[PDB]
DNA sequence: TAATGCTTGTGCCTTTATTAAAGAGGAAAGTTGCGGTGGATTAAAGCACCATCGTGCGGAGAATACGATAAGGCTCTTGCTTCATTTGAAGTTATTGACAGTTGAATCGAGCCGCTCAATTGGTCAATTATGGAGTCAATAAAGG
DNA sequence: CCTTTATTGACTCCATAATTGACCAATTGAGCGGCTCGATTCAACTGTCAATAACTTCAAATGAAGCAAGAGCCTTATCGTATTCTCCGCACGATGGTGCTTTAATCCACCGCAACTTTCCTCTTTAATAAAGGCACAAGCATTA
């Protein structure tokens, strides 16, 4: 059985997912999450579909940017695996 | 020309809160600038709120929503409570 | 309608990281990312719900979300 | 000629704030209740900041508020620090913070 | 009835922009020359962005500009990327960038 | 209600720059949002400029200063050049 | 006026770093800090000079600097 | 001759300079630098004194914040010495 | 621990200049009055938002073998800190002068507000072409030999 | 280098939907006019920014000594990765109900404009005392033993 050495498939996925414009998070779970979060602010809320779509786009873009910053932080410390401390440092410097 | 500032009112509030504590001129100016900044923030936010809903009037409702959107958390809740109390007292007299 | 934060599966987080250029991912990244995403959504949805409530509406529209995002310096085109 | 400030039981200038709202051209018309609400909110914020500043002045053993105490009060409260994250206070100094890994 | 757009040699709606400026209550009065200047500036910015987007579309062997091309044009030019740093463009994707230290 | 947009003018500019290249509806909407954002930025900045100097009017000078303050570098220089050319053309005929 | 950027002496940079909590400083920090300070001053002074030029003045006032700072999200208190 | 071991005097300076509100950069060199920089934008400019004071306050506060972020970046990489790469990373994450 | 340098925290007198206090008057807040324009109320339609149902199939959860990456430990050498000497430039003070910011008027240019109109553009319906989807081939790159 | 194999770009053909085009109306840019104000120019005053000189003295520049921290290298073990199997619930298509969003009409009430009064706040002047500064002193930390 031909097995790829670890790390090359990750590189192929990096190349492939950076080329596409598709949304990566499944739509229905994200919609349920948004509704649950909004339930704590005001009960009996209806969501226009475009509102949930905009929320998903914004959340995915924010997460991609955060992961780019996290990768920079991880590379700075002479590593290739991102860790929770990298995310914490990135969010700390960004002022979040 | 006469320069208009909130120094008198801020001093009155200070005497209401800390009877025996004084304030320097630099701190007075800093507090005045802080209050001006907050006033401007709330005013522009309320103007945007009025513009979005096509209403030509700014009312206490726009100010309340501006307070909720601008101030964070417990600070916003207490500010809303104080504003509602003041408006109720003004109207009921 | 609770615990839908676990609906953001591990493959989804892996795909988002891959899109960001990440080559290897630790084990606690999934929980950390879920927490930060929940915080971001809480802020944006709070602002959007306030905007919706002011207009005396019951349905959250895309314009409310766009205004809530623009309030935080994250202007989004394509939903005007 | 009763003032609106004492009419609403406030210390801040309801009339002056109403004139400011009128002059700023934020909208064509300004409601009667808007300046009272805005004056109350500003009064509450000023009272909160001044209370924290006086507390900081007391714990320092001074009887006068200086910009250092305002900076300390702003940076010691989470809500104000969120509200005033980008704000720089002249002569405010910084909160004393030494990282653990630097200690001997 | 000569339109002000072609009177000034522009493509953008000078009259519509003048009406927008007057309606927005940005000031009590707007000069006759202000909407022409604003229309010219907006036309230049639109032409620049569209030219970069069309170049990006052509480089990809495509005939119609899509949001991906707009995102690529924005992020490949320093000036617009500085102007549009905080902007998220729907369906724009990201610029392909892999760190040299990750390569095999 | 009739929604007012810059689709026609953006399409004319596109045909002037790229004669054989078309544009999708999504890209057209994104360009429309971009132009609206820039218009709002310049308008509020010019309003602040007029407020600072206590002038009740907005003229081409306020727009020029708003352009030089908001747009960066060579982009602002070229925008100023184009605006001045347009104003001269409008005035001289 | 030339090479006045060297007027920001090494002890000044050391004092600024100490105020920031830095325990040890490298040798190239001084040049890096001089460069970043020059960039920041260039931006702020450009905005202040534009504000001054608009008002048809020849003297840069404190209010112009305050407005230039507020344009970049760094509002400064005590100079109003 | 009594000599302090390295690092203790640095810690004392850290404690002392965080307690004070004084400006650390000398006024006259900073004023000359500001005038030199402004000479490139418009010739024959006069500066009100409060303008230069505000510029100095803003620059010093910005540098202090940048050095705090740099110290966080240096500590993240298991070091106590701040380096140019730390400043570069901090400014990169802040979006400068 | 422990003695000693040693820098910093603490207690007391001075002054000063920095803040607390009083006044003239003028500049802005309160009041009355009017009225039309904006906001609150109500009825109605229509679309949009939600809850239900079926299926079926690609993507998610769970093991399993494993190898390579993060982490720990040792060594060294070199870069940075601490101390001391010399110096040179910033800080403070007093002086002068002229440039430029500001306030006050006259005023002539110019932009706001009405009324008409009609021409440009936006909602609605038709479409064919550029792109999406499926299937196949050739080119590319990676891994064990 | 080489060979096999998994992966993807290209290539082609068909579907499809969606972007371009034509048309009716609708509402809004343009033209003319009247008219009040504002922003331009001029003038003088007056505030202060720049340039000068002088002296002091403390902070910066430089050199030595040394030591400890960053970096390189080796070893390990454990933990993320790739591959396979099973399954499960998301996506798509249809439906049906209803509620809530938007629009139109009406009424009423409330805020802008204006003039007058009046009384409250703001520069100018006066003082008094809190803290910086200086001086003497105690005290806990650092350091080498």
């Amino acid at each position: 059985p031909h097995r790829f050495r670890p790390g090359t498939v990750a590189l192929r996925e990096i190349r492939k997912y950076q080329k596409s414009t598709e949304l990566l998070i499944r739509k229905l779970p994200f919609q349920r999450l948004v509704r649950e979060i909004a339930q704590d602010f005001k009960t009996d809320l209806r969501f226009q579909s475009s509102a949930v779509a905009a929320l998903q786009e914004a959340a995915e873009a924010y997460l991609v940017g955060l992961f780019e910053d996290t990768n920079l932080c991880a590379i700075h410390a002479k590593r290739v695996t991102i860790m929770p401390k990298d995310i914490q440092l990135a969010r700390r410097i960004r002022g979040e | 020309k006469n320069v208009e500032t909130y120094k008198i009112y801020i001093f009155k509030v200070l005497k209401q809160v800390h009877p025996d504590i004084g304030i320097s001129s630099k701190a007075m100016g800093i507090m005045n600038s802080f209050i001006n900044d907050i006033f401007e923030k709330l005013a522009q936010e309320s103007s945007k709120l009025a513009r979005y809903n096509k209403k030509p009037t700014i009312t206490s409702r726009e100010i309340q929503t501006a307070v909720r959107l601008v101030l964070p958390g417990e600070l916003a809740k207490h500010a809303v409570s104080e504003g509602t109390k003041a408006v109720t007292k003004f109207t009921s007299s | 309608l609770r615990d839908n934060i676990q609906g953001i599966t591990k493959p989804a987080i892996r795909r988002l990281a891959r899109r960001g250029g990440v080559k290897r991912i630790s084990g606690l990244i999934y929980e950390e990312t879920r927490g930060v995403l929940k915080i971001f959504l809480e802020n944006v949805i709070r602002d959007a719900v306030t905007y919706t409530e002011h207009a005396r509406r019951k349905t959250v529209t895309a314009m409310d979300v766009v205004y809530a995002l623009k309030r935080q310096g994250r202007t989004l085109y394509g939903f005007g | 000629a009763t003032s609106r400030s004492s009419k609403a039981g406030l210390q801040f200038p309801v009339g002056r704030i109403a004139r400011f709202l009128k002059a700023g051209k934020y909208a064509e018309r300004v409601g009667a209740g808007a300046p009272v609400y805005l004056a109350a909110v500003l009064e509450y914020l000023a009272a909160e900041v001044l209370e924290l500043a006086g507390n900081a002045a007391r714990d320092n053993k001074k009887t006068r508020i200086v910009p250092r105490h305002i900076q300390l009060a702003v940076r010691n409260d989470e809500e104000l620090s969120k509200l005033l994250g980008d704000v720089t206070i002249a002569n405010g100094g910084v909160m004393p913070n030494i990282h653990n890994l630097l200690l001997p």
